[PDB]
């Protein structure tokens, strides 16, 4: 019954578990874009 | 220690990703907090008095709650961490100093360069600035396997140094994404802006999921690993209420509040982004400046103050497809002679 729907601009962050160290972070504005 | 690596870790990621959203509030942003953090950390090792100090706070660290050992020592894990490969995931990362071919190292530094971070040391001509920058152009694009290509655009023919990071990062997705079942969907850059993107979609998954209501946004994991992507999908025009409320407090809320739960639909785009950037502005306004001037003490590195910062370039790129996701970042600080 839940749909999620990725139809507008969001975030990904890539976090190591025991340090909290951020990989990647990156913000999706735009797809077809930079 | 772990839970003061924790919060100088967050903090910087954070703080530099909102540095990067102001410059252009409406561009995607793709980037790797730890290859910028890995390059400046590396470049603390030869760096000295208030050039250290403003490296390391800068990075978001406090010098009495973990000591200038303990900081490389997680450097050191974390490296070494990120080299791995299964059926599942390819990881790769590397760190290299590319050094004018005359120029006296100590030997503390180069031994310090390889035990920590994995650097060798590469004799370099930047005189020929066209071969220097195929040289690490080259080294970078081996390490990310073709993805980050032209790191160096342009760089100085007197440059003495080049410090250097790449980061890899290849996943399958555990429950694949059916190309039959990808489509050309709305994506709403704005509630009244809209372009057709590839949309793939998924049927009846079960995915560790989080509504947040307080924040106006749905938090998901697709992704068994030491290191999960988190996607953070704000209602429509509340992107700029999540990215407000960004933090340690808000990220260990997120991962605590997670419980698996049946999804009917999923739709996430099918899509590559890339983003190039020079740090110098945002790194002074992080409060590391002496490294940039004549003041600059990086005489840990040859035995003289005869080094300065000049450039610090970071390039990045996102590949999201059916099967997975693909993430890859690299990090130059160029140095002159002074
Ligand atoms: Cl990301």
């Amino acid at each position: 019954r839940t749909i999620v729907r990725f139809n507008r601009p969001f975030l990904m962050i890539i976090v190591d578990h025991f340090t909290w160290s951020i990989f990647f972070m990156s913000k999706v504005t735009n797809p077809k874009q930079a | 220690v772990d839970r003061g690596l924790a919060s100088a870790n967050v903090d910087f990621a954070f703080s530099l990703y909102k540095q990067l959203v102001l410059k252009a509030p409406d561009k995607n942003v793709i980037f790797s907090p730890l290859s910028i953090s890995t390059a400046l950390a590396f470049l603390s090792l030869g760096a000295h008095n208030t050039t250290l100090t403003e490296i390391l706070k800068g990075l978001k660290f406090n010098l009495t709650e973990t000591s200038e050992a303990e900081i490389h020592q997680s450097f050191q894990h974390l490296l070494r961490t990120l080299n791995q490969s299964s059926d599942e995931l390819q990881l790769s990362m590397g760190n290299a100093m590319f050094v004018k071919e005359q120029l006296s190292l100590l030997d503390r530094f180069t031994e310090d360069a390889k035990r920590l971070y994995g650097s060798e040391a590469f004799a370099t001509d930047f005189q020929d600035s066209a071969a220097a920058k195929k040289l690490i152009n080259d080294y970078v694009k081996n390490g990310t396997r073709g993805k980050i290509t032209d790191l160096i655009k342009d760089l100085d023919s007197q440059t003495m140094m080049v410090l250097v990071n790449y980061i890899f990062f290849k996943a399958k997705f555990e429950m694949p994404f059916d190309p039959q079942d990808t489509h050309q969907s709305r994506f709403y850059l704005s509630k009244k802006k809209y372009v057709m993107v590839p949309m793939m979609s998924l049927h009846h998954l079960t995915i560790p999921y989080f509504r947040d209501e307080e924040l106006s946004c749905t938090v998901v994991q697709l992704n068994t690993g030491n290191a999960s992507a988190l996607f953070i999908l704000p209602d429509q025009d509340k992107m700029e209420e999540v990215e407000a409320m960004l933090s340690q407090e808000t990220l260990s809320r997120f991962f605590d509040s997670l419980e698996f739960r049946e999804i009917g639909e999923l739709y996430l785009p099918k899509f590559s982004i890339s983003r190039d950037y020079n740090l110098n502005d945002i790194l002074l306004q992080l409060g590391i400046e002496e490294a940039f001037t004549s003041k600059a003490d990086l005489s840990g590195i040859t035995g003289a103050r005869n080094l300065a910062v000049s450039q610090v370039v970071h390039k990045a790129v996102l590949d999201v497809f059916e099967e997975g996701t693909e993430r890859s970042a690299a990090t130059a600080l160029e140095v002159l002679f002074q």
